[PDB]
């Protein structure tokens, strides 16, 4: 479980380091669309979600934002493109605290080369 | 997510008027 780390000026503000083998623990609370941007020129092929009702997806090039819809929304969303495939475990958090507005990636094998 | 007679031909034809319009200084 990659659970992403949160920016110092704002905890609102989280960054995670991609991996093949893991997943990312993203904590949604209610009333708050929430950004994820790809890489640059990555092709979106396309998404899947365990609940389709359960969360609103609208994509605009490469920003994805996800909006809840539904009470105990607990599902997965897998959106994939030419280079990756995603895997984020969806979670709604009750308090509407500790929320997560937008979730950034570091690329190792990029950043490398 | 987002929200939303008529004879003398030629006689005649040679006095038929020329009328030239007048012009205004600016």
């Amino acid at each position: 479980l990659d659970v992403p780390s949160s920016s110092r000026y704002d905890h609102r503000i989280r960054y995670v380091t991609y991996n093949p083998a893991d997943v990312v623990q993203v904590d949604t609370v209610l009333g708050v669309a929430t950004h994820i941007m790809l890489e640059e020129g990555e092709q979106y092929l396309t998404h899947a979600f365990g609940d389709s009702e359960a969360y609103a997806f609208a994509r605009k090039g490469r920003h994805i934002f996800i909006k809840p819809q539904a009470e105990l929304a607990n599902t997965n969303l897998i959106v994939v493109t030419d280079r990756r495939s995603y895997k984020f475990r969806l979670q709604m958090r009750n308090d509407r605290n500790g929320a997560m507005y937008e979730l950034a990636f570091r690329y190792p094998d990029t950043q490398a080369r | 997510l987002t929200a939303g007679g008529g004879g003398g031909g030629e006689l005649a034809e040679k006095l038929q008027p020329m009328r030239l319009s007048g012009s205004s200084a600016g």
